This record gives structure tokens, C-alpha cells and sequence, in this order.
């Protein structure tokens, strides 16, 4: 049912940006808070940014604050991630996270991508 | 900064019962953290077996029970059966709108 | 008679202005009804039961047993705010208007035509309509307001929205006493939880029909039904909403230290300790006095159990809200309990041209703010030490009774003497207008489902039924169904809903909200190139009014 | 003119003795009220934060962020017992009646002064101040309350309680709308809980200045106001409290045997096993009639959750509760939710004479029993088997939520269609006399805060202000602050106060509780060798009353 | 009572209004605003649940 996709994932160059979208289906998009967590090869988990309410507010994590833009169109239920300054430590693999509670959210990963990787190497 | 600590590596006999289990290096971790626990194979990507450290989602076996122990989170596999040795990961939410991960567990089963 | 019209359409709204601020709003309705023979003569003691949904352990909410008696009338229903104004209407009234009154109302039916159809034998189908002049519709005014109240409104069941579209009426049924018992469940739960329908009490049954209460008028090709003027006696409806919560009631603290320029990151100081501060509070124990501790006249709305279903002798029914959430503004998806959600077909504002079962559904957000936020509630030990500490609060994330989904504030209860609240907004254009009140001896202080309620009455339902045509071969004494000739009616209906309004007056300098068209919700007022319409909701309590 | 006084000094209460055994009291009271220039001559929408305070985990009961309008107008506010009666007026009313009723209010403003302030340019400071005989001050009666009402008394900014002490006027402000979400938590909470304030809606904003909706006079040295005699419609305000608690309603169990020596050891016997008394109780699953579980008519009281904090669109407030705690009475250190606390200063009722910004503090414990003692509460399971065991009694000492400083009690309301209560007493002499009705469509039963509420309206706020005195060198285009003559006033406002009050009677044998003047509290009443003066809090509903 | 009874045990009865505005609280039950049903166990409170 619920199900989400990323792509745009790509070999680039440091210093360079890159933006991933996430497509959503069998869910009404706007209703649920989306994220972009992200694994560094043979690395554990770490979030990198969430946008949440009907309002969008985004927070983000200090590793990606000021380089990384995380946005969404409920029009296309797609979430959007906009890394610029893209750094060699960038490189890894990024999941889409879907929260399950709407109105009173889990404040966790209810659904999860099947990822899309980034490469940053000169 | 927050950091996460869990068992690097555990591991389990089949049928057997084993704990991962998720703490705050400062801290103690509570029903306010919503802690959730994920499960991931190799080559794939992260599967949500627990959240709201209580929650399973539909089709997690019940094998896996999610609590609260001492200032910790617990991941509680009973009958741990041989599809269940993977990496599993702890997310706490850290208030506000901020999450942390854990560094993993890699639990395999004998 | 057969060539004589006996009545004149009217879908007008006028807006007299009175004296000293006030407008008299005479809103006319006027439709073109269709009306089938019923499928059967007779009274039907149907029981709805559904125990294959309500038997997967988790789905009691999906609760729909009960028994109907379907009656052979059907309902003819003007109790909506679609039937009586358009969005210009609407504009001007919530734009121009601060309370509005419930004057009275008056329907009729006119131009009855009732056509008989022929059926060839031939095998492509083909049919001809020839008017039954000596046909007749049977009329039932139950101003007496014998039978049961059946508001259309909750089932978006009420006369079509548009003057220029003909509306159906819809059949008539009413509820019969039944008794069930549902044990709650969930996914996990071993074993068959009881769920049985133990039947009908005796002393409960109540058989209503038409014929032995109500008198009935049969009305031919040249004949008239009018009611007569009904006038009400509810309470004013307020046009304005309340912004005010506790933490905004009365005098704000002195600040000793003002902000020297102008920015969001400069703060004025109230230049005092809490603890060393001057007021009252009702906690006797403390010398802090806060924002959140500081006394207040009184309680403006209240926390009630959100999504508990209690259980009756007819089964689980949700328990309901006065109020909806707080936070649904800040957060639209916050919209839930207490928020009304309408679900609509093409007759009431869904495009018309849309095609599928898939009704049109909105969640209405109120603009007062008598809601409540309860992840940001909390209780806490009386000794009241601060910091608090883990055992001495009880935070909106402590499970209550071992569930980590369920916390205090979902049963958690704060009605009192000291609650305030407003009544529920008018919703246009699905919200109904007036409701009946109870019959109980303790009366609800409000009804969630209209502005309006009926104190002593209001008026009564119209029934309307095609008179039984039958062939020469009916047989009384014969256990098979009665044969009638196919028929069907015509008839104009037209109601006048009289209404009393205040004119608003500007308060403050700055200027309020108002409802506008603008270039997103340009067209949603306006037919498309096939002609296809729509009503999108509308939001009524726009402008604000000071609570204290 | 400018050599002539427009009103005379009078702070007498007359006790007009009527037929019947009514009283007309009319207060007056007459105070010099010093006013000085507003800081600025314009509104500022100033926004109160204290984030760095409730950042601390636990504190989320210290938020003091709101926005307030901050007006160049002071308010002149007599709506405090202390204002208008002495001890010996107090005592009188509390001693000799057994109601009261709050008749009318009138307020004036005579004998204007304006002086302006020469300050030399020696080095010593050395100043001189001049009559300026054509300045003005500026004073609006809202008589329509369009202004928000913001009774001074819960921030203890009322006018000063000694009729030969000069008083001041309380600067106005008045609460601006704003959203705020504050996720509680505790010491020992990981994170950064949700802490965020969120601005200002829209549709909720409301900008109220004086000179846009109030008339404003201008009154020189020779001038003179008057607000007119206003007349209240409140509810009659008991000065006798009810003791009966359910366990004292109705007629008590016959003795079969009764003590044949007086003793404390020596009890009465009801004489009759508890399960084979006659009687009407309404558990119906147990044949044992005792005084916990006979039937009686209603409940005194209610119980609800005490220190819950409810959070809404503008962030957390405490529930307030209608009646205080049961205990208070046996045990003073019992007091606390429902125990108004009064935090007060040199004006109203402190020793003027001491120094420190610490305020005089009391909390005020009330004669009636109408509070409860939660820690003798308890929950059994329907089947009533006693003696109870551990799995069928909840009791206040078991944890809900698993912490162990919260109990059921604490989220307990036991509020419903059998509650009876009484209204708050008068706290003397910091206590509010009548406050505001909410506008909302349903209203509280009772308000916290004064005695007396006004169901359609009670008198317009007045304020004052220095009129601006400019200098030759005024340009309105210039960003500067504007340039005045520094400028204030003295004025003396008078106020009548007129309440209808009866006679008490003796109902008893035994005599009553009355509040007199005793070696321990006799040096409280008058003034020190150096004049330094106070009034202490008096109780107000001594006598006793039957509730049944 | 029967008038020619012998002891001090009173006649007794419970009385059972005809009116249905009672409760039948082993039928009620609360559950999480997200109301996603079949209902889990962590996101409903039964009347079984201590």
C-alpha cells in the first residue's frame, strides 16, 4: 500500500549539488510528516532532515544545517532534498522516512525507500 | 551532542531470547523519546519493527516486543528465528523535531 | 385545475434593512422534486447487521447493526445552508453580519404532475409517459411532530443545493429499539469477543405510521399544499469567534523593561522574580506567579475523553465534543476530534460532472479557539516543587494502563462550573441550520450538529408518497405484492426561510477577516464549459469578538 | 476656575438601616491619585519571553511569553473590598449580615492639578515645579466596555486601601493574540522538548486604542468629572458558609443504644448489623445501609484533577478549581489548589514600612466545606466485596502512569448533573468585588475571582492620562521620540459604592463564630509609633448555614 | 413486607428504571486520534486493561 521512491541519486563532484525526490503513493502525502535519513557505506543510520506540518516547517541536522534544503509538493506527493556544498562525507545512501501518525505522530520511521545513493568523489 | 550507544554486536541461539538494547550516554531514555527500532539486511533497505517503544507494525512478528528498561529502550526477540540476524538500529527522538540514530546492533543467529 | 398553474418560482434572497443596524434575510428556495412510487406499500421492520465487519478483533468502531422500520414516504427536507443561500449570499452575511436569528419558515408544494409510463414488448427497449390526470400524491404535514425527528442533513439526504437542478426526496425510515452487546477488541485480542444482538425490549417498541397520525392531503394535477408560517424561538447565533484563551484573560503583567528596537529577538521583561511577583492564584501553596499559575475568572472550553466509545443498550457510540482541537489552525492535520467532517454527493457542492461512489468530504476548522492541545497539557503532585520531577508529573507521553498509544489526557475529563464555551459555527453550505431538541429531562446545554435548536418545536416533517394506481386485477386477500401502474410525480417545491441578522460594527483599527474570491478559489463559483457546478465550504465566525 | 475646588473629600460608609432588616451600606471612598506622563505617547505591541526559563526541564509551569498592547493610558480602578471598607466596616458586615447584594457604583475625578518640572543645569541636582494652569488630562470612561476588560485586582494594582495615603493609577496594557506550544517535561527528560512560540493569526487580531473608541475629556485645574451612577444585576452573595458534607444530609440512623455516661469514650450505638438496616442506597448489588453508602440527595462539591495544566492556542494554564481543599481547616499546610494565594504591597495591606520588593503573602481558607480530601478517596470494583482486596480497590497511594507522585485523584473529576457548590466568599481586603461575564454562548456557574459577576455589563473601565505638553521644538515628521514639557498630575477621585444587605438571625441555641479584636491580632489595626500601617486578611462567611 | 414475618431481616429490592439512559461499561473502550483500524494493542484501552 504505502510505498515511496527515491531517485536523483548520483556520482558528483565536492562542492556540488544535488537533489533527490522522493515519489509517494497508497497515502495521502500532506497528511503525514516525511524525512530524509541517510547511511554512509558500512555506516549506521543517521537523520538528516524532517519537514512536518500542514504549515511545512523543517528542521535539520547539524551536519546538513545551511547546506541541505528539505521541501515537498503535495500536488505531486513528492518530497524534495537540496544538497548544495556537497562534501566527500555526504556520500552515502538516503531513505525516504515516513512517519505513520498524522494526527498524533510516532515520531519515528513508520515506512521506509528503498534508498538512493550518492556519490561524492573528485 | 547526542549520541546513542547500543551493543555493537550481539547473538542469539535459534528459539533462544535475546535484549538489544538502546541507551543516552547522558541521559535516560523514556516513553518521551519514542523509541524505534528497525531492522536492516544486507543489501536492503531499513525495516520498522518498533515504535512509540511499543508498537509494532502489522506483519512484525510478534517475537519482537518493544519496552522500557531501567533508562534504556529494549528490543526483546523471542524465538529469534534465522531471518531475524540483520543490523538493527534505535532512533530516539531528541524533542523538538530532532532524531538520533544509534550505531546498531549486528544480532546473528547461531 | 389540469391547465392552471397553482404556484410561482422563487429562489430569491432578499435583504431588508431595518433600523438601528438590523436586516431581515427572506431566503426563497425553490426546486423541482422527483418522486418514484415506493418499491413497497408497506412498513418494513428491517434489521442492519454487520457482525462479519465488527468480528475482525480491532473494528468495533465499524459498528453498524441496528433495526430500521422503512416506511413506503419519503422526506421532503430543506434543513441545510446550501438550500437557502448561494456563496454570494453567504459572503455578504458572514462578511456584513455579526449574529443571526432564526425568524421562521414556511414550504409548499405546487404544480403536481404525476405520469404514468408504458412499456412496449418490444424487444430493443421503448417506453411512453402519459399524464395520470386523476393520479394523486399524498401530502403529510406532521406539524404535531409525532413521529420521529430524521434530519436529512447527517445523511446529506436534503433538497439539491442548485435552483436550476431538480432534487429528489429521500425514502423515509426511522429507528426501531434493538439491544446488542459488543465486547471491545484489538488486533492481538485471542479468542471471539461477545458480540450478539439480543433482539427488542418490549417495552420499547414504538410502530409509527403516516396514515394513523398525521392527516394526508391528496393532491391532483390542479392542487396545492402549503403549510403556513413557522416561527421559532431559538437562541441568537453568533457570527463572530472567540480568540481568547485562560492565558489571555484580564490584566497582562507590567513590564518593568520595554524592548529598545524593533525585531523579533527583542523581548519587553516583566523585570520581577516569579516567585517575588504581586496577584492571586489559586494555588496556595506557591509564591510563583505566572502566566500559566495566575488566576482567571474562569475555564474557556474543556477537556473531554477524545475517541472513547461508550456503550449503551444499542451498542458503542462515540462520545462527542463541544469543542474542536486546538492546533488544527497552526497545523491543519491536527484536525480530529470535534473537527465535523461532511461527506457530500454531487447534489450538495460536489462537481456535479465527477463520476463514482467517492463522495466530496471536508473537515471543518472553526476559527474560535475553545480547543485544546493536549500534548502540551500535563499534571503534577500538589507539592508543586519545580523542576518537577519524573514522579511527580504525569506528561501526555506516560502510557495509562500499559499501552504506550494511550495517555492520560485521552480520558481525561475538565468540564466543570467554571467551563465556558461557544456555541457550534453555522457550516455552509452540508451544515444543518435547526435541530430538535431533546425530549429528556436534563437538556444539553448545546447540540453539535446545528446552531439552532428547538426549544418547545419546529416545524413538521413534510412526507410526500405517490398515491397507490392500481390495475384491474388487485386482490387484497392475495399474499403477492400488490400491482400498481408505474407512476411518478413532478411537483415544485418552495420554502421561505425568514431570518433576523445584526449588522457588524469595526471595533478595533486594524481591519478583520473577510471571505473573498481570489485567483486559487476563482472558479470554484462558476460552471465549467460543460457546465458542471460545485459548492466548496464555506467559513462563517470570521471577524473576532473580545471574551473578557 | 483655576482658584476654586469642584468636589469635596468623602471616605465615610453609611449604614442606612431600612425595614425588614435591610441595610443600605453605602462606602465612599476618596483618594489623591498621582499620575505622571506616559513613557511614550504610542501603543507598542510588545512580546513577553521567557524561554530561557521554561528551557529548564520541569519549568513548563514558570511560562510567562504573551504579547500585550502597552497603551499611554493608566487605569483608575476601584474594584477591591480594600478600597472601600476599614476593619471596623469589615467587621460590622461579616458580624451583623447574612447576605449582600452589590447595588451601584459612581466615580468622579475634581480638584485637577498639572504641574510641569523646571530641572536646573547645576550640578547638584536642583528642580522647581510650576502650576501649569492651561495643561490638560485626559480621561475616558468606556461606559460600552469596548475596551478589553482588565480588572487591576489580580495583579494587586487596585487603588491604595488607606484613605490618607496618595494612590497611583496602574499603566493599561491589554493581552494581543498569539500562538504558543510548550511540550512539558520533567527533571531527567533527554531532548530539547518542543518550545517554540509561533507569532500572531490573522483572524484573531485586535488593535483597541482610546482615542479611536472611547470620548475623551479634556480637564483643566478647574475642571471636573463624573462617570453617572451605574447599577448592577448580580446575584445575591451569601456571608454565611455551609458545613454539611453528604455524610451530614438527610435524618441520621436511630440509636438503639445510647451512652449512659458523658465521655469521649462513650459512643452511641446504632444497635443494627449494617446489612440488615432498613434504608435507600444506591448500590444495588449490596444489602449493607452504612453512612459512606446510604442514599442522599446530591453531591456537595466535586472533585477535580488539581494541578492540571491545560494547554490551548496560547500555551499552558492551570484548571481551576471551584472549591478548596477539604483538610485546610484541620491542618493549614493542606492548603493548596482551590486556596486563593494574595500577594500584595505597601498599598494594599503590607507593612507600609518594610523594604524589599518582596510581597505580603496569605492564602485565603474558606469557612464552607464544600472542598475534598483526596487522600480518603478510593475506586472498588462494582462486585463490593469487603473486606476489599489489593486488585479490587485503586486508592490514592497506588501510581498511575508508573509514577509513583501521581495518582488517580490528581486526573479524578467527579463533576456531574448531582454537584452542588457554593459561590467563592469575599477576601478581604485584596479580594475582587465583580468582574465581567465571559461572552461566550455558555457561561460558567460561578466565577473564581469576585463574588458578584456581571451578566450584562458593569461600569466602563476609566482612564487617565497627561495630555502631551510639547515644546517650541515639535516636528510630527522626525523618527525621534516626540518632545515634552515634563509634565504630571494630581487629581482626587471619589468613588460611591452602594450594596443591600439583610440582617443575619439567630437560628441556634449555641452562639456563632464572629471575628474580634484580641490581644494577639489588636496591634494589626492600628498604627505603629512611626505610622506605619497594615490590614491583614479577614475572613468573610463566618456564620453557619444548613445546606438541607 | 409480609406482615407476619419474624426477624430483623428487612425486605429488600433493587430497582431497575425502565429508562435506557444507563451504561454498559464492559462495552466501551478508548483509542488513539489516529483511529487506524483493526485497532492494535498499544493504540486501544479496554475495559480489561488495569
Amino acid at each position: 500500500e504505502v510505498q515511496l521512491v527515491e531517485s536523483g541519486g548520483d556520482l558528483v563532484k565536492p562542492g556540488g549539488s544535488l537533489r533527490l525526490s522522493c515519489v509517494a503513493s497508497g497515502f495521502t502525502f500532506s497528511s503525514y510528516n516525511m524525512g530524509w535519513v541517510r547511511q554512509a557505506p558500512g555506516k549506521g543510520l543517521q537523520w538528516v532532515a524532517w519537514i512536518y506540518g500542514s504549515r511545512s516547517s523543517t528542521n535539520y541536522a547539524d551536519a546538513v544545517k545551511g547546506r541541505f534544503t528539505i521541501s515537498r509538493d503535495n500536488a505531486k506527493n513528492t518530497l524534495y532534498l537540496q544538497m548544495n556544498s556537497l562534501r566527500a562525507e555526504d556520500t552515502a545512501v538516503y531513505y525516504c522516512a515516513r512517519d505513520g501518525g498524522s494526527p498524533a505522530a510516532y515520531y519515528g520511521m513508520d515506512y521506509w525507500g528503498p534508498g538512493t545513493s550518492l556519490f561524492v568523489s573528485s | 551532542q547526542t549520541v546513542v550507544t547500543q551493543e555493537p554486536s550481539l547473538s542469539v541461539s535459534p528459539g533462544g531470547t535475546v535484549t538489544l538494547t538502546c541507551g543516552l550516554s547522558s541521559g535516560s531514555v523514556s516513553t518521551s523519546n519514542y523509541p524505534g527500532w528497525y531492522q536492516q539486511t544486507l543489501g536492503r533497505a531499513p525495516r520498522t519493527i518498533i515504535y512509540r517503544t511499543s508498537s509494532r507494525p502489522s506483519g512484525v512478528p510478534n517475537r519482537f516486543s518493544g519496552s522500557i528498561s531501567g533508562n534504556k529502550a529494549a528490543l526483546t526477540i523471542t524465538g529469534a528465528q534465522p531471518e531475524d540476524e540483520a543490523d538493527y538500529y534505535c532512533s530516539l527522538y531528541m524533542g523538538s523535531y530532532t532524531y538520533v540514530f544509534g550505531s546498531g546492533t549486528q544480532l546473528t543467529v547461531l | 385545475g389540469v391547465g392552471i398553474s397553482t404556484g410561482t418560482f422563487n429562489n430569491q434572497t432578499e435583504f431588508k434593512f431595518l433600523e438601528n443596524g438590523w436586516v431581515y434575510i427572506t431566503a426563497n428556495s425553490s426546486r423541482l422534486v422527483h418522486l418514484n412510487m415506493p418499491e413497497s406499500e408497506n412498513y418494513r421492520r428491517v434489521v442492519v447487521n454487520n457482525l462479519d465487519k465488527t468480528a475482525v478483533n480491532g473494528n468495533m468502531a465499524l459498528d453498524d447493526t441496528h433495526a430500521e422500520i422503512v416506511t413506503p414516504w419519503s422526506l421532503v427536507d430543506a434543513n441545510a445552508w446550501g438550500v437557502w443561500f448561494n456563496p454570494g449570499d453567504w459572503q455578504l452575511i458572514v462578511n456584513t453580519m455579526s449574529e443571526l436569528h432564526l425568524v421562521s419558515f414556511e414550504q409548499e408544494i405546487f404544480n403536481v404532475v404525476l405520469k404514468t409510463v408504458s412499456e412496449s414488448a418490444t424487444q430493443p427497449p421503448t417506453k411512453v409517459y402519459n399524464n395520470d390526470l386523476t393520479a394523486s400524491l399524498m401530502v403529510a404535514l406532521d406539524s404535531n411532530n409525532t413521529m420521529p425527528f430524521t434530519p436529512a442533513a447527517m445523511r446529506s439526504e436534503t433538497l439539491g443545493f442548485y435552483p436550476w437542478k431538480p432534487t429528489i426526496p429521500t425514502p423515509w425510515r426511522y429507528y426501531f429499539q434493538w439491544d446488542r452487546t459488543l465486547i471491545p477488541s484489538h488486533t492481538g485480542t485471542s479468542g471471539t469477543p461477545t458480540n450478539i444482538y439480543h433482539g427488542t425490549d418490549p417495552d420499547d417498541v414504538q410502530f409509527y405510521t403516516i396514515e394513523n397520525s398525521v392527516p394526508v392531503h391528496l393532491l391532483r394535477t390542479g392542487d396545492e399544499f402549503a403549510t403556513g408560517t413557522f416561527f421559532f424561538d431559538c437562541k441568537p447565533c453568533r457570527l463572530t469567534h472567540t480568540w481568547q484563551t485562560n492565558r489571555a484573560l484580564g490584566l497582562p503583567p507590567f513590564l518593568n523593561s520595554l524592548p529598545q528596537s524593533e525585531g523579533g529577538t527583542n523581548f519587553g521583561y516583566i523585570g520581577v522574580q516569579q516567585d517575588k511577583r504581586r496577584g492571586v492564584t489559586q494555588m496556595g501553596n506557591t509564591n510563583y506567579i505566572t502566566e500559566a499559575t495566575i488566576m482567571r475568572p474562569a475555564e474557556v472550553g474543556y477537556s473531554a475523553p477524545y475517541y472513547s466509545f461508550e456503550a449503551s443498550t444499542q451498542g458503542p457510540f462515540k462520545t462527542p465534543i463541544a469543542a474542536g482541537r486546538g492546533g488544527a489552525q497552526t497545523d491543519e492535520n491536527q484536525a480530529a476530534d470535534g473537527d465535523p467532517r461532511y461527506a457530500f454527493g454531487r447534489q450538495h457542492g460536489q462537481k456535479t460532472t465527477t463520476t463514482g461512489e467517492t463522495p466530496e468530504r471536508f473537515t471543518y476548522i472553526a476559527h474560535q479557539d475553545t480547543g485544546r492541545y493536549p500534548e502540551g497539557d500535563w499534571i503534577q503532585n500538589i507539592n508543586f516543587n519545580l523542576p518537577v520531577t519524573d514522579d511527580n508529573v504525569l506528561l501526555p507521553t506516560d502510557p495509562i494502563g500499559g499501552k504506550t498509544g494511550i495517555n492520560y489526557t485521552n480520558i481525561f475529563n475538565t468540564y466543570g462550573p467554571l467551563t465556558a464555551l461557544n456555541n457550534v459555527p453555522p457550516v455552509y453550505p452540508n451544515g444543518q441550520i435547526w435541530d430538535k431538541e431533546f425530549d429528556t429531562d436534563l437538556k444539553p446545554r448545546l447540540h453539535v450538529n446545528a446552531p439552532f435548536v428547538c426549544q418547545n418545536n419546529c416545524p413538521g416533517q413534510l412526507f410526500v408518497k405517490v398515491a397507490p394506481n392500481l390495475t384491474n386485477q388487485y386482490d387484497p386477500d392475495a399474499s403477492a405484492n400488490m400491482s400498481r401502474i408505474v407512476t411518478y410525480s413532478d411537483f415544485w417545491w418552495k420554502g421561505k426561510l425568514v431570518f433576523k441578522a445584526k449588522l457588524r460594527a469595526s471595533h478595533t483599527w486594524n481591519p478583520i477577516q473577510q471571505m473573498s474570491i481570489n485567483v486559487d478559489n476563482q472558479f470554484n463559483y462558476v460552471p465549467s464549459n460543460i457546465g458542471g457546478m460545485k459548492i466548496v465550504y464555506e467559513k462563517s465566525q470570521l471577524a473576532p469578538r473580545k471574551l473578557y
